[PDB]
């Protein structure tokens, strides 16, 4: 309050360079500062909520207002196979002269929009500039409304109660209801009223909507429940997205599967989608008690889940009590939901691509999926990371008397040991199987490898109907009660979708799909032995049973008893980041390797060279960084340029992570003392002394700010390898 | 009890502008606060007496140039006839300004307790505009009686519009 | 309670919890840790000679 | 510095001169008779305590700690005895009642400006 | 600044007082060990925190706990 | 399109923008 | 595509930078 850390003297009265550093990293931290309490709590991250929210709709309104002001946009909607899509424009005062040659495309020097948004602004059916325009408006005055509520329940009397936050009876009454099923359903009111009608030609916009009602007959005699009129002539085949012609009339047809020409779902299908989801979600929102009192008690809902064969503890009596009164526990299952939200939205949007002429552009694709993959990682190490914070500063196992997070806590040896079996029996079953066809490949002879054929995958592809295998099971066979049960509904429209090798749905399978997939569970299982280790060990090891005492991130215990190198909570977010990004690594590598074949056609290319390191090492990253690495020659350049230059930006702070990463403090430490002599007795510079003492970064910095370095490292070398490798091969 | 209806004496009102009592059968001012909702009932009575007089003003068939109305509702010949004409925007923005700028403080002036929860202010009249003790309790209660009476009437000036799709003078040129 | 007596501990902190060890002392002076116990296994600080009191010691037979 | 950070005065008396090593490092002279010895924090003057005292006899020893308003203090010794040695003179403070194995949880502390071990 | 606490494991071995170099710690007559000592922390104000009593602590576990708290001047340690 | 304004927003954001910001946390350290 | 959507733009957004120092000096 007196300085910086307006918030904790604490830290105030430190005169190093550390109250700065703890100063930023502990803002955010609202449940340790001076003397906020629960309800000077809760009341500052629901404004603080509202002030993110803002600054989402603000980025938004951004998208909208350059794809609005300096893209291409309808002149992409012209053609959207051949122009490519255009970001923001540039300015910079760097260009000299032959920069600008490699950027022109019309009078413009943009970016190309490699994020695949002017196809989704081309399904939700904006086919201008100007309705971009009021979008982008219409944004910037929502994060205006989101900043008016965040300062406006900070204002006194409208900060609400406690007990207002303890009404997670309710909430999931209104989110359910309101958040998730109404909008949802008002998703529809868009899909119904727009997306169907300007993608069968008839621009609706905001005049006709009333007067041009989307089937020619509604609503009046359509309370009688005569619902086949809305589902009576499909789009059939004969349609290019976004004119009238060969198209029918209906709204919501279920046919499943894809277009014939733009390769993406059928909006007839979201709009039936979203408004089955919608009717679900709204059932669902009636379900718990409020001051009407028809629902459901939570209390008495996980009261009652005790089983009487008593080997679940004393039942999940303690879990309602310790998700109130927790936050920790109530993020980690946030970002656990989210996290997994996320990794199913990235195995969707190339499997079943929604938006039309994705799958066509072959770099929004690859990054749309690569960015949902890092952010999934990113997310579920947050749901074990405040998991740790929920064990250490809200764990209270006297509410959780031999409760099922105490049971949790008792058998937590065997769940340990058991991960770090699996994670071993995986990584001498990779690592070994890789080497044994790497060895092999290299002894001239790729036929004496091990490839196993994952008929696991095969099998449960058999079973949706890809025919390519021979199982002739439940829809592979077309005689079966699941292939006669839906044979008029969805099925023959869907297993085109499937039987087909172009699209990216049930894709083909060698032995790399078992190879990588075994290679990905070990990733799952080490960044779950490392979290949950230091999830579960977050509170008291045999090392040190003091853990639960010294908060989360704590450094060490000294080299006492043996040495303690990163011993606390925070190491196993710290080495499960690592983790995390190898993991994606390999989901990511293995997909886009796995498209890279796909897209050029050559799927030989990886299933006869994917088996081994070196089918990776030299298939894949050797050959895609050709394009790449020629960015700028000392030739000339092209429009890669920025991404060659920032694939070697980004091994610059790959590498510079490694500086705080392996090399500790001690050395600097006594080397800042070096430079303080150093400017201490020099002339012309002892005038200009210090007001924070100069002082070397703290051991949990440290290790964060190098791993801050490694993750921007990692993912701006693969961001630009993705995009340039996709650009370079194809545009 | 204190309400002329059948039992609430007194719930948490009884002095405001009630000339004929206090209505309030259902539990909003039980837990409400009613200077919150007596600031919403005042802002919603004055746009709706706009409302109402919007819709009857020009219901008498005046353009400066523009399409015939044969309404005054349904979107896209009235209302954007006016939006495609890049019109109505500032017509909002202006508003845009007035909420957040006079009304959001004022809207804090409700807060606090310390507002009297209409009153911006703004009488230009000479000869009745009293702002003491009792031109301003039974004007206001004229205000506040008209404007419930735009609600309504606002609310029946919209939906003659199945049995009806003509204008409001042509609703009277029916029955 | 006497010398030598193969012990199991009671106490979560101990290295040796739930683990038996042999008593090599125990004091009739007022000590809140009389019990000097030592063990077969040894924690991190080299050192298997502990020292406990009574309510954390439970012999066996 | 000496304007505005405490510089730690290390006195003691010898009896030959010898040779000890500074904590700036490098040989010093070392007075026989009486000599100080202005440091900069205490970890030093005391790993100088230990310089000397693990080698001979150097005692009656004490840093006289100058802060920069002037006047000073009396470290090491503070009780003309030997930390280690037991004098009957230091009231203690800094126990509890037990071990770590009655401490409470953190979410007993959650919301209030206490310490875990507090009790 | 750095609170150290001195539990009742503290057999007065006296180990912690000739490991620390700061004199933080010295030897109380407390009856109520064998050998009649235990530790005091009074002058945690020169605390570096260096842990190097934890290191030479022969408890069970720890009866000398260093807990982190404060950085001033002193406990920072800094030269200048 | 208004041609001109990254030109005067680019820079006025880019570089200024963190000059009298490092000035106003800076010296928001202080107040 | 023209110009003084432009402007209208900076405009709410810089209103909207109002409200976020507005929200900023006070938590
Ligand atoms: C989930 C709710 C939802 C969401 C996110 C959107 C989002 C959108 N709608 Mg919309 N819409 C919705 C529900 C929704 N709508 C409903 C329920 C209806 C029926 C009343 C409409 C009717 C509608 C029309 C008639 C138009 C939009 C348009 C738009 C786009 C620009 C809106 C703008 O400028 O502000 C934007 C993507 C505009 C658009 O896409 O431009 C062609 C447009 O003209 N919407
Ligand atoms: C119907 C009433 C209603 C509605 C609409 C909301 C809405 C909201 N409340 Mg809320 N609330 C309500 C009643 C309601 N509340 C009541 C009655 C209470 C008291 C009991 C509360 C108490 C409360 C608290 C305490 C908090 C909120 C918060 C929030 C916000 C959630 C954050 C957010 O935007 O996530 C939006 C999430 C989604 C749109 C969906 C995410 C997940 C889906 C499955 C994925 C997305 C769908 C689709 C696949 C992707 C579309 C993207 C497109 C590009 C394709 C949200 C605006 C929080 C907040 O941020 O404060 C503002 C908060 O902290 N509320
Ligand atoms: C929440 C979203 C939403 C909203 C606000 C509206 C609003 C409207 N719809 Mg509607 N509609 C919706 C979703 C929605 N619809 C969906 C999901 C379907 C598909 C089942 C329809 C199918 C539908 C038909 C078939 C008709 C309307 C009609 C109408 C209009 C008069 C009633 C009104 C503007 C009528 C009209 O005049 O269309 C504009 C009409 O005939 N709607
Ligand atoms: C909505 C999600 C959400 C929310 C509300 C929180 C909230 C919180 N987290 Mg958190 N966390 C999340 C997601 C979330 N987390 C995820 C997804 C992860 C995994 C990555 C983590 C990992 C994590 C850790 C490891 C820790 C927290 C902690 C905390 C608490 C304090 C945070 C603080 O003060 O930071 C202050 C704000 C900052 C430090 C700013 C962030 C800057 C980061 C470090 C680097 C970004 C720099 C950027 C990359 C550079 C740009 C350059 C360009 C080239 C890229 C707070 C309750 C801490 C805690 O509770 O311990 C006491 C803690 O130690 N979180
Ligand atoms: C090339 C890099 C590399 C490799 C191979 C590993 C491998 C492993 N890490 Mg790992 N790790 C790495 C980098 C790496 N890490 C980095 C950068 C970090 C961040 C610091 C971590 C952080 C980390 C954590 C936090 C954890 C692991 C764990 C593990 C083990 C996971 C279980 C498993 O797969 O066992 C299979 C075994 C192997 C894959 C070992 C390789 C097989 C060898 C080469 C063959 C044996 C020797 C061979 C005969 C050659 C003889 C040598 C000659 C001199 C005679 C595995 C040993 C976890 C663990 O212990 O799991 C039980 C654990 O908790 N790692
Ligand atoms: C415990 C380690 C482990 C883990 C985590 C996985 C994980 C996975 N495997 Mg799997 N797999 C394993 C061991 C493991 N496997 C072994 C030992 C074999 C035999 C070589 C296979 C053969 C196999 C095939 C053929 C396929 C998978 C597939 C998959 C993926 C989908 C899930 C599935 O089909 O479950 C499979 C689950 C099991 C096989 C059970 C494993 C658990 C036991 C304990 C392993 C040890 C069994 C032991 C060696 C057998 C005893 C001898 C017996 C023959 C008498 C998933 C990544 C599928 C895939 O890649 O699709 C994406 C796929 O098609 N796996
Ligand atoms: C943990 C690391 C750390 C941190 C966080 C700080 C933080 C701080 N130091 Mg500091 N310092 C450190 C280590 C650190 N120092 C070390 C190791 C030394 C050597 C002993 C110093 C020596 C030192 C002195 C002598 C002074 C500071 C001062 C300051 C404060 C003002 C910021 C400043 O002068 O730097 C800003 C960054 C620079 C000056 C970088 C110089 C090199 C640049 C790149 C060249 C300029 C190129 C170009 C023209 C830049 C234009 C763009 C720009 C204007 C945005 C700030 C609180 C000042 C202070 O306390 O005054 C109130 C002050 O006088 N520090
Ligand atoms: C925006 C909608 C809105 C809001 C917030 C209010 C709010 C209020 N009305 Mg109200 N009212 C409304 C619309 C609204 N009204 C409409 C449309 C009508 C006409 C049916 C009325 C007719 C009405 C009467 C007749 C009375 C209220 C009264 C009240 C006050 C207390 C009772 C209550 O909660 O109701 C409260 C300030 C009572 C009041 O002010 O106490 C004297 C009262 O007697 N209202
Ligand atoms: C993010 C914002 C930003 C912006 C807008 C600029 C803009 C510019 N940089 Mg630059 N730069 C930046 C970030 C930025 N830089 C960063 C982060 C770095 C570190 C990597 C550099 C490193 C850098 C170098 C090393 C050089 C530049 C140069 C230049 C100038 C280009 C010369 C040219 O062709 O113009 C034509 C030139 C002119 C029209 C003359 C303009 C001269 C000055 C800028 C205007 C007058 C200044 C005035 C007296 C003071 C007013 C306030 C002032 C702060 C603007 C241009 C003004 C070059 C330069 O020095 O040019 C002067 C140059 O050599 N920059
Ligand atoms: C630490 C912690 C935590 C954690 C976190 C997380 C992260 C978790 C995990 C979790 C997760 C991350 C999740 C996942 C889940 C799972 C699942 C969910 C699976 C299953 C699957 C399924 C279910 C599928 C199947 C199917 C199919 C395939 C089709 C048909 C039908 C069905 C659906 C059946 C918590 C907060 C909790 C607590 C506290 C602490
Ligand atoms: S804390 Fe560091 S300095 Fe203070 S006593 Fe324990 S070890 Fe010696």
């Amino acid at each position: 309050a007196t300085k910086f850390p307006k918030f904790s003297q604490a830290l105030a009265s430190d005169p190093t360079t550390r109250r700065i550093w703890y100063g930023i990293a502990t803002a955010h931290d609202f449940e340790s500062h001076d003397g906020m309490t629960e309800e000077n709590l809760y009341q500052k991250i629901f404004a603080s909520h509202f002030g993110h929210l803002a600054i989402i709709f603000l980025w938004t309104s951004g998208n909208l207002f350059h794809v609005a002001w300096q893209g291409n946009f309808e002149q992409w909607v012209a053609n959207p196979l051949k122009t490519k899509p255009l970001a923001h424009a540039i300015w910079d005062p760097h260009f000299g002269q032959a920069a600008l040659k490699a950027f022109t495309r019309g009078d413009t020097v943009a970016n190309i929009s490699y994020s695949g948004v002017y196809h989704w602004w081309y399904t939700i059916g904006i086919r201008n500039n100007v309705e971009l325009y009021t979008g982008a408006l219409g944004l910037l005055v929502l994060s205006a409304v989101f900043l008016l509520a965040g300062w406006l329940h900070i204002q006194p009397k409208f900060k609400p109660s406690l007990s207002w936050f303890k009404n997670n009876e309710s909430r999931l009454n209104h989110h359910l209801a309101g958040l998730f099923g109404v909008s949802s359903l008002a998703w529809t009111g868009h899909l119904v009223h727009v997306a169907i009608p300007a993608s069968r030609g008839q621009h609706v916009g905001w005049d006709n909507f009333i007067m041009t009602p989307p089937h020619p007959a509604g609503l009046q005699p359509f309370f009688t429940g005569n619902w086949s009129v809305y589902a009576q002539s499909p789009d059939s085949m004969q349609h290019v997205f976004g004119t009238s012609q060969g198209a029918g009339t209906a709204i919501l047809t279920f046919l499943g599967g894809f277009h014939p020409q733009t390769q993406s779902l059928w909006l007839t299908d979201m709009a039936h989608h979203h408004l089955a989801i919608a009717v679900i979600f709204i059932v669902a929102g009636h379900m718990y008690r409020t001051n009407f009192g028809i629902g459901h008690n939570l209390k008495t809902i996980l009261e009652a889940h005790r089983p009487p064969s008593g080997r679940l503890g004393k039942g999940h009596i303690g879990i309602y009590q310790t998700l109130t009164n927790s936050l920790h526990f109530q993020l980690g299952l946030a970002l656990a939901s989210l996290s997994v939200v996320t990794s199913l939205v990235a195995q969707h949007m190339y499997a079943m691509p929604p938006y039309a002429y994705m799958a066509f552009d072959y770099v929004t694709q690859s990054a749309l999926y690569t960015h949902h993959q890092y952010i999934a990682g990113l997310l579920i190490v947050g749901a074990f990371a405040h998991g740790a914070i929920f064990f250490i500063r809200d764990y209270d196992p006297e509410q959780n008397q031999d409760n099922v997070l105490a049971r949790m806590l008792a058998h937590k040896e065997a769940v340990i040991s058991h991960l770090s079996w699996v994670s071993l029996f995986l990584g001498f079953h990779t690592l070994g199987l890789y080497v044994h066809n790497d060895v092999v490949v290299a002894f001239g002879n790729p036929e004496k490898q091990i490839l196993i054929e994952p008929i696991f995958a095969q099998w449960i592809q058999a079973t949706s109907g890809k025919m390519l295998y021979g199982f002739q099971v439940l829809l592979s066979s077309s005689t079966s009660n699941a292939s006669v049960a839906a044979q008029q509904l969805w099925l023959p429209g869907w297993l085109e979708a499937v039987n087909n090798e172009s699209n990216s749905l049930f894709l083909t399978i060698g032995p790399g799909d078992f190879l990588v997939h075994h290679a990905i569970a070990l990733g799952l299982h080490t960044t779950t032995l490392i979290l949950v280790k230091g999830a579960l060990d977050a509170r008291g090891s045999k090392l040190m049973p003091d853990k639960k005492d010294f908060g989360y991130s704590f450094p060490c215990d000294g080299p006492g008893r043996g040495g303690t190198c990163d011993i606390s909570a925070w190491d196993a977010f710290y080495l499960a980041m690592f983790w995390m990004l190898n993991t994606i690594g390999w989901v990511t590598f293995y997909w886009h390797w796995k498209h890279l074949s796909l897209w050029q056609g050559n799927v030989a290319q990886f299933n006869e060279s994917s088996t081994y390191l070196m089918g990776w090492l030299r298939d894949y990253l050797w050959l895609n960084s050709s394009p790449l690495i020629n960015g700028y020659n000392p030739y000339g350049m092209n429009s890669l340029a920025v991404w060659s230059w920032m694939f070697l930006f980004a091994h610059l702070v790959w590498a510079t992570g490694f500086m705080f990463l392996i090399s500790w403090r001690g050395y600097w430490q006594e080397l800042i003392e070096t430079l303080a002599w150093a400017h201490e007795r020099t002339p012309l510079a002892n005038l200009i002394r210090w007001k924070d003492k100069p002082v070397a970064l703290s051991i949990v910095q440290a290790r964060l700010v190098g791993l801050v370095h490694f993750t921007v490292g990692y993912i701006l070398t693969y961001a630009a390898f993705v995009i340039a490798s996709t650009a370079g091969k194809f545009s | 009890p204190s309400m002329p209806f059948l039992k609430r004496p007194s719930k948490l009102d009884g002095s405001l502008p009630g000339g004929e009592g206090c209505f309030d059968p259902l539990g909003f001012t039980e837990v409400f606060s009613l200077e919150w909702l007596r600031e919403a009932e005042i802002k919603h009575c004055r746009v709706a007496m706009l409302a109402v007089l919007g819709v009857i003003a020009q219901e008498f068939g005046t353009f400066d140039f523009y399409n015939a109305k044969s309404k005054l509702q349904l979107s896209p010949d009235l209302h954007n006839q006016f939006v495609q004409n890049g019109a109505l925007q500032q017509i909002l923005l202006f508003v845009c300004a007035w909420e957040f700028i006079v009304g959001l403080p004022a809207l804090i002036e409700s807060v606090n307790g310390n507002r009297e929860p209409g009153y911006f202010g703004f009488d230009p009249l000479k000869l009745g505009g009293t702002v003491g003790s009792a031109q301003w309790k039974r004007m206001q209660a004229g205000e506040l009686r008209n404007g419930r009476l735009a609600m309504i009437a606002f609310g029946g000036f919209f939906h003659q519009q199945l049995l009806t799709k003509q204008g409001i003078i042509e609703q009277l040129a029916h029955f | 309670i006497k010398k030598g007596s193969l012990v199991k501990i009671l106490r979560p902190e101990s290295f040796w919890y739930n683990e038996v060890g042999t008593v090599v002392n125990v004091e009739t002076s007022k000590v809140l840790y009389p019990v000097l116990v030592r063990f077969d296994k040894v924690n991190y600080s080299g050192l298997n000679s502990t020292n406990f009191s009574l309510d954390e010691l439970v012999e066996i037979k | 510095c000496a304007e505005t950070e405490e510089k730690y005065a290390m006195t003691w008396s010898s009896d030959q001169q010898h040779i000890f090593e500074m904590p700036t490092g490098g040989a010093a002279v070392m007075n026989s008779g009486d000599n100080l010895l202005y440091l900069a924090r205490k970890e030093q003057a005391l790993a100088l305590a230990t310089q000397l005292r693990t080698q001979f006899k150097i005692q009656d020893y004490k840093i006289y700690r100058i802060f920069p308003s002037g006047e000073v203090q009396y470290l090491h010794p503070k009780d003309g005895v030997l930390p280690y040695q037991v004098n009957k003179g230091r009231e203690q403070v800094g126990r509890v009642k037990s071990t770590i194995g009655k401490n409470v949880n953190p979410a007993q502390v959650k919301f209030t400006s206490k310490a875990t071990y507090d009790r | 600044a750095h609170t150290v606490k001195i539990y009742d494991n503290c057999i007065g071995c006296t180990q912690c007082v000739r490991a620390c170099p700061l004199d933080v710690l010295e030897m109380v007559p407390w009856d109520g060990c064998k050998a009649g000592q235990m530790a005091s922390a009074p002058r945690t104000e020169d605390c570096v925190g260096c842990k190097r009593c934890e290191t030479a602590c022969p408890t069970d576990f720890l009866s000398i706990r260093v807990y982190l708290g404060g950085e001033t001047t002193r406990s920072m340690g800094l030269a200048y | 399109s208004a041609s001109y304004l990254p030109s005067i927003l680019v820079p006025t954001v880019g570089l200024i923008l963190p000059f009298a910001s490092m000035a106003i946390l800076f010296i928001a350290i202080e107040k | 595509i023209t110009d003084n959507q432009v402007f209208v733009a900076l405009i709410m957004a810089l209103v909207c930078g109002y409200l976020a120092v507005k929200l900023a000096k006070q938590l």
